[PDB]
């Protein structure tokens, strides 16, 4: 049995009304349709049983209700630990399924990225590679781009980017950006620029380092 | 407390088998239901099927009764899940969840990475992240070129509030490339000592790299 979740993704500010819905292809009974929330890198916990029950230790802003095909999962007030990904699921036949899930974000004002640049290290310099990394962390929106500057010229081959999800204090999203080259390719250059465009400045928020300096 | 500890993350070859275990403690094994879930890197939940410990019956997905086979041992409070024929789209975390109260899934164990792949398993190299030659000041570590996943890095450090920031690693060439961010207060480093810790159970390797200022 499908279940269709609506939205796929949403955010809402601290304080809002969140409501999520699960559509069922299939009539099921709402004593076997259940929720659970899922954060990254964490195993999904059971936070609402037969439609409307909460489990043990969630807290009582949220609620659940539905029948037949149509079920919703209600947050009275939106606070900053209820960002994650909700699953629905339904136990009326085998197999049971889950829903594709909303993933509900955290709004919160802008911040600018704020920018640090790594040369490679010794020890990397001895395998014969060599990485110079730009962290850019603590910024909101999610959207930014990263280009990276070899002597004026700009580099796209070997950069692998990766972003967090948001961070559970402050909502901030955080991004690393890896330069990886040969060491002859290397030490053929002197400087390393990353430059970070973001809605927040105008400017691009950049960070260089030079070999000569080092 | 009720437990449910799950075997750690393997590397399997396309075409062989993996058996993974889910051991159960603090409640009566025979009694209760457990559920075997798949979930791929950025998807939902897919349940392969149940097993009952109490008379020994499973219940498959009709897609996986083939592939999948499930099996407990009341003597060890045990369940296993054996996937047969592997390709590398059985790649995922592999979840054990007990069945409650009108079917609903109470407690979970903690997921076992399953990697299915020609690459070879392949410890980290762990390389300080130290500024080139402020109040607060950004240290990192750089794990590259290990297989598979996962790894974890935990920090000895100052670090302040939303300081530490760990991304989610990135595959390339048969290898992962990780990194991890602390931003600690200038006056505690270099003058105190931070390390960081990367732990990668699929080869049984660890490395505790601290951070030297350059020189
Ligand atoms: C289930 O419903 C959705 C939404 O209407 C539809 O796109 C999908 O094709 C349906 N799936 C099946 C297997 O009938
Ligand atoms: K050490």
């Amino acid at each position: 049995i499908v279940l269709t979740q609506t939205p796929a993704i949403m955010s809402a500010s601290l304080g809002e009304r969140v409501t999520m819905t699960c559509t069922a292809n299939s009539s099921v009974s709402s004593n076997y349709f259940h929720w659970y929330q899922q954060k990254p890198g964490s195993s999904p916990k059971l936070w609402i049983y037969s439609t409307s029950n909460l489990a043990s230790g969630v807290p009582t802003r949220f609620s659940g209700s539905g029948s037949g095909t149509s079920y919703s999962l209600t947050l009275s007030s939106m606070e900053a630990e209820d960002a994650a990904t909700y699953y629905c699921h339904q136990y009326h036949r085998s197999p049971p399924t889950f829903g594709s899930g909303t993933k509900l974000k955290m709004k919160r004002a802008d911040a600018a990225p704020t920018v640090s640049i790594f040369p490679p290290s010794s020890e990397q310099l001895t395998s014969g590679g060599a990485s110079v990394v730009c962290f850019l962390n603590n910024f909101y929106p999610k959207d930014i781009n990263v280009k990276w500057k070899i002597d004026g010229s700009e580099r796209q081959n070997g950069v692998l980017n990766s972003w967090t999800d948001q961070d559970s204090k402050d909502s901030t999203y955080s991004m690393s950006s890896t330069l990886t080259l040969t060491k002859d390719e290397y030490e053929r250059h002197n400087s390393y620029t990353c430059e970070a465009t973001h809605k927040t400045s105008t400017s691009p928020i950049v960070k260089s380092f030079n070999r000569n300096e080092c | 407390e009720v437990k449910l500890e799950e075997s750690g993350p393997e590397l399997v070859k396309p075409g062989a088998s993996m058996k993974m275990s889910c051991k159960a403690s603090g409640y009566t094994f025979t009694s209760y239901i457990i559920h075997w879930l798949k979930q791929k890197p950025g998807q939902g939940l897919e349940w392969i099927g149940y097993i009952n410990p109490y008379n020994d019956g499973s219940k498959y997905n009709e897609k996986f009764k083939g592939k999948a086979t499930l099996t407990s041992d009341k003597s060890s409070s045990t369940a296993y899940m054996e996937l047969s024929s592997l390709a590398s789209e059985d790649s995922a975390v592999y979840y054990c969840t007990r069945n409650y109260g009108s079917d609903s899934l109470d407690y979970w164990g903690q997921g076992t990475t399953l990697t299915v792949s020609s690459a070879k398993t392949t410890p980290p190299s762990v390389y300080p992240l130290a500024p080139g030659s402020n109040s607060m000041v950004t240290l990192g570590c750089l794990v590259k070129g290990y297989f598979p996943e996962p790894v974890t890095v935990t920090w000895n450090s100052g670090s302040l509030s939303s300081g530490v920031h760990t991304f989610p690693a990135v595959l390339q060439s048969d290898l992962y490339t990780l990194s991890s961010s602390v931003t600690v207060p200038s006056s505690t480093w270099p003058s105190e000592t931070v390390t960081c810790n990367v732990a990668h159970p699929a080869s049984s390797t660890k490395v505790d790299k601290k951070i030297v200022p350059r020189d």
